[PDB]
C-alpha cells in the first residue's frame, strides 16, 4: 500500500488568514496513463465526505477558487487563500493511482483564539454512588485554548495509570474553545483505601501545574 | 460530430493456463476509459508447449489481437461527455508454424 | 445533485450480521462503481473494495476478502454492504463513495455499526456536587454523571432547557464494562448557589429511562 | 441512461492457417450495427494437428472470445451502445 | 445538411484515365464509407461498389474489378473514382452517394466523363430567320466540339418564350443545337433579336442577329 | 444480382392527383437481421438525387407524409397523394439486403395537361451556312401535350430517312409543355437540286397531319 504522509494534523487559523496542508506519497502518484490521481475531500462536522479537488488541481463546479490545488508526484498541497468559519472541519488526501486506495490521516481545521487557562474543578464521589460499591473521581477542565491539555491523577501521591478515561467537546461556537473530562473509577474498596485525591493539570496557559486536590470525607 | 448514445452495456476459463501456447493476464487500467480495466494476453513462451511438457521452440506462442472500441472521458474537463476511440488488444496465443 | 442515502444505525451482538445499504437519486454512469470505505473511532479512512455498477462483479481489498459481501439491486439505485460473524473490530463507521474517473465525488453521510454483547441498561445518574471552598462571586461548577448506560443515547438538559448556557456536556465513553458513562456540567455564579435550583434532566429512550436529579450545594 | 460522445474514432496476419488450432472466418454482418462486419472464427477440427500434421483427439481447438462494445441504430421512433460476445481465433488446450 | 460536391465534367481520349473527386461538407459516421454508381446515357444506375470511410478499404461490384480504383484523403474529407484504360462503355454519368445504416443518405450532383477521339472544334452560328399572330426565330450552332455552348437572347433581357435544345451528336463526331424564341409577328418591325453563343473550350463568342 | 423491376417508366398525374409507383424484386429483401432494405429516392430536374423514404417506410425528417412507402418481400409501392409541381423528376427504389446493391429503371414524373397540337415553323438554310457546303433545314414544333409527336420531312414530295435527327425540350415548368426540333440535313448541292422542302407533323391535337413548306 502507498502511504499518504498528510501534515499537520491539526491547523489552527485567525479567520481571514491562508492554509495550508501538506500530503506527500510513500511513491509516484503519476499513473502510466500520464495523469495523477491524488484528491481532497473535507468532512464537515455532522456531514457527508465531499470531494473539493480532483487529479491535484481539478475544481467540481461549486467549489469556491479560494480552495487551490497544487503538486507533482509525491508533493502535493491543498491552499485555501481565506479561511472562513464555516471551512472548519477534516480536510484529507485520496491518492486512486495505485491499489488499494489510500488516505491521508488528515488535517482538523480549526479556528485559532488567544491562549486561555483551563479553569480546573475536582468532584468526589457521590454518597449514592459509594453505597454502589464503585467511586468515580471527576476532573474538569473548563473552556481552555489550546487543545493540548494533560491531566495526571494521584492517589496519596501515587501516579495512577490505567484507571481513567476522558473526552472533550468540539470547539465552542462561540468562544472557540474546549473543555474536557477525566473520570478515575475505583472501587468502594480500593477507594476508601487512601485519602488523599488529586486531579493535576499541565496547560500553556499555566506557568505552572495546577492540582485540584481534596480527602474522603470533607 | 457529438451524437447522444443511449446506454444499455449493464449485464471461467483455464484455457490460459491449459493451452499448448499458454498467457498470462496483465491488467490494462485506465481511470479515463470505459472499459476501464482490459485484461490483456501476454505470451509465457515464446515457442509452445509440447508432448512431454516442454517448450518446443521450433513452434511459436503468438498473440490474437482485436480492435476493439472503447469510451474515453473527452473532454477530462466535462462529465457525461466522451470520445469514442479503437484500440488494439491481446485476447489470447495461439501455436503457429513458422515461415 | 447526485446525493447517496446511506441506511440508519446498527446495533449487533458478536456473531450476528449486518447489511447497509446506499440509495442514490439518479443513474451513476461509471468506469468503476460503488467503493466502501471503514473509519473505527478515531481511526483514519480505511479502503474496503468496491463493485462494478455495470456488471456486478466485486472487487474486495486485502483487509475485508472474508466475512465482506458488496451487492447491488439496480432497480433501486441501491448497493449493500453485508458483514457476517460481526466481531468488535467491526464497529466503526462505513462509508458508501462513488468512484468514477478516477475519483470519488459523492459519499453518503455513513452508516455506524456497533458491535456489544450488553444489554439495555438505564443509567445511574449521580450528582457532580459544587465545591463548598467557591471562591465569593466567582465562578462555580456542578453535572451530572450518567453511569453504566447501553445503548447510546442520551440526551442531558437543565431545569428542562431553561439553563443552556455554561453547560458542556461531553461525549460518552465506553468503559470496559461494556457500558458508556459521561458527564454534564454548568459553570453558575457561586452567589447562586443558595439562591437557584440546578436540575439535570437525562433521557435514555432505548431504556424509557427519564431522571431528574438535583445537584444541591 | 444517455451520454454525449464524439463519433470521430480515434486510432494482415495468416495465423488463422498457421496455427495447431485453425479455424475460418464466418461473415457477421448487420447494417444497424458499427461495426457493420465482424468476421468471427469458427475452430475447423474437434483436436489439434500434432508434430507431423496430423490431428490428435486429446488435444483440443477451443474459440478465445471476448466481449466487445458496439454501437446499434436507435430506431427513428440516434445509437445504443451494447456488449457482444465474439470469437477472435482458436487456441489448443488438454484437459 | 451534409453536401457532397463531385469534381467537374471530363473529356477524355480512349485509352486514357480519369480520377473524379467527391468532397463532403463534413464528416459523415457510418458503419459503411461511400458508395459509386455509373449511369450510362439513356441507361440506369448501375452500382460499381464502394470504400470504407474508416478503413479505406474499397470493394468493387463483378462489373468493375479491373481499371477502377476508389480512393479516400480525411484530410480533405474527399473520395476519388480513378477509370483506367477509358473506353467507350465507359462514357457516362458517375455519381458518389453516402450509405448508412443500410441506405445511401447524401449524394453528389453526378460527374460526366466523356470518351472521344474527336477535338476541340469552335461553333458555326447561323440564323434560323422568320417569315399574323406568332412568329418563330432562332440560331443553329452547328459543327462544335466539346459541349458545352450557351445561348443567350437580347444579352440575357429576353427568356420568356425561348427553347435551346439539348445537342445531338452528328456522325462527324460534332455537336450541332438550335435555340428558337416565339415572338409577336407586329413585333419583328421594331424589336432587334439577337443571339448570344459562348464555347469557352474554344474561347469563341459570337453574337448574330437574326433578321426578318 | 437481385431484379428491381420498377413500373412505370413514365407517370404523368394531375396536379392534386395522386401517384403511385411500383418496384418488384427478384428476390425477398428480407435480410436476415429482419429489416427490409428497400429505399425511393428522386432525382429533381437538375439535381443531386435525394432520399425520400428507406427501410421500405421510413421517412427522412423533411419528406412530408403525403409521401408512403408500403410492401412486403417482392413487392414494394411509393405513393405521393397531392402532386404538386415540385414533384416533377425521376422517382426510383434502391435494394440494399443484397450485394450487389441493384436499382429500378425510374419512374418519370411529369405533370399532365390539356392536349395542345404543335405551333409548327419550317426554316430554310442561311446564305451564310450555304456557302460553306452543307444544308440544314430545321422543322420546330412548339409547345405541345403530349410529349409524343412525328415529324416527316419530303424533299420534292419525297420522303426522307437516315439524314434527319430529332431533339426535345424538357416539360415546361410555366405551361407544362414540350418543344422539338427536326434537323434535316442535306448536301449545299443536293439541296439547290430540288425545289419543294415540307416538314409534316402528326399529334394527337391535329384532326389531320400539318405540314409547313417553302421554296428555293
Amino acid at each position: 500500500d502507498v502511504v499518504m504522509t498528510q501534515t499537520p494534523p491539526s491547523l489552527p487559523v485567525n479567520p481571514g488568514e491562508p492554509a495550508s496542508i501538506s500530503c506527500r506519497s510513500s511513491q509516484s502518484l503519476v499513473h502510466s496513463n500520464g495523469y495523477t490521481y491524488l484528491h481532497w475531500y473535507l468532512q464537515k462536522p455532522g456531514q457527508s465526505p465531499q470531494l473539493l479537488i480532483y487529479k491535484v488541481s481539478n475544481h467540481l463546479s461549486g467549489v469556491p477558487d479560494r480552495f487551490s490545488g497544487s503538486g507533482s508526484g509525491t508533493d502535493f498541497t491543498l491552499k485555501i487563500s481565506w479561511v472562513e468559519a464555516e471551512d472548519v472541519g477534516v480536510y484529507f488526501c485520496s491518492q486512486s493511482t495505485h491499489v488499494p486506495y489510500t488516505f491521508g490521516g488528515g488535517t482538523k481545521l480549526e479556528i485559532k483564539r488567544t491562549v486561555a487557562a483551563p479553569s480546573v474543578f475536582i468532584f468526589p464521589p457521590s454518597d449514592e454512588q459509594l453505597k454502589s460499591g464503585t467511586a468515580s473521581v471527576v476532573c474538569l477542565l473548563n473552556n481552555f485554548y489550546p487543545r493540548e491539555a494533560k491531566v495526571q491523577w494521584k492517589v496519596d501521591n501515587a501516579l495512577q495509570s490505567g484507571n481513567s478515561q476522558e473526552s472533550v467537546t468540539e470547539q465552542d461556537s462561540k468562544d472557540s474553545t474546549y473543555s474536557l473530562s477525566s473520570t478515575l473509577t475505583l472501587s468502594k474498596a480500593d477507594y476508601e483505601k487512601h485519602k488523599v485525591y488529586a486531579c493535576e493539570v499541565t496547560h500553556q496557559g499555566l506557568s505552572s501545574p495546577v492540582t485540584k486536590s481534596f480527602n474522603r470525607g470533607e | 460530430r457529438t451524437v447522444m448514445v443511449n446506454l444499455n452495456i449493464h449485464n471461467s476459463s483455464d484455457y490460459y493456463n491449459r493451452s499448448t501456447s499458454p498467457w498470462n493476464l496483465h491488467r490494462n487500467e485506465d481511470p479515463e476509459r470505459y472499459p476501464s480495466v482490459i485484461w490483456e494476453a501476454k505470451c509465457r513462451h515464446l515457442g509452445c508447449i509440447n508432448a512431454d511438457g516442454n517448450v518446443d521452440y521450433h513452434m511459436n506462442s503468438v498473440p490474437i489481437q482485436q480492435e476493439i472500441l472503447v469510451l474515453r472521458r473527452e473532454p477530462p474537463h466535462c462529465p457525461n461527455s466522451f470520445r469514442l476511440e479503437k484500440i488494439l488488444v491481446s485476447v489470447g496465443c495461439t501455436c503457429v508454424t513458422p515461415i | 445533485q447526485v446525493q447517496l442515502v446511506q441506511s440508519g444505525s446498527e446495533l449487533k451482538k458478536p456473531g450476528a450480521s449486518v447489511k447497509v445499504s446506499c440509495k442514490a437519486s439518479e443513474y451513476i454512469f461509471t468506469n468503476y462503481g460503488m467503493n466502501w470505505v471503514k473509519q473505527a473511532p478515531g481511526q483514519g479512512f480505511e479502503w474496503m473494495g468496491w463493485i462494478d455498477t455495470n456488471t456486478g462483479e466485486p472487487t474486495y481489498a486485502q483487509g475485508f476478502t472474508g466475512r465482506f459481501v458488496f451487492s447491488l439491486d439496480t432497480s433501486v439505485s441501491t448497493a449493500y454492504l453485508q458483514i457476517s460473524s460481526l466481531k468488535a473490530e467491526d464497529t466503526a463507521t462505513y462509508y458508501c463513495a462513488n468512484y468514477g474517473w478516477g475519483y470519488f465525488d459523492y459519499w453518503g453521510q455513513g452508516t455506524t455499526v456497533t458491535v456489544s454483547s450488553a444489554s439495555t441498561k438505564g443509567p445511574s445518574v449521580f450528582p457532580l456536587a459544587p465545591s463548598s471552598k467557591s471562591t465569593s462571586g466567582g465562578t462555580a461548577a456542578l453535572g451530572c454523571l450518567v453511569k453504566d448506560y447501553f445503548p447510546e443515547p442520551v440526551t442531558v438538559s437543565w431545569n428542562s432547557g431553561a439553563l443552556t448556557s455554561g453547560v458542556h456536556t461531553f461525549p460518552a465513553v465506553l468503559q470496559s464494562s461494556g457500558l458508556y458513562s459521561l458527564s454534564s456540567v454548568v459553570t453558575v455564579p457561586s452567589s447562586s448557589l443558595g439562591t437557584q435550583t440546578y436540575i439535570c434532566n437525562v433521557n435514555h429512550k432505548p431504556s424509557n429511562t427519564k431522571v431528574d436529579k438535583r445537584v444541591s450545594a
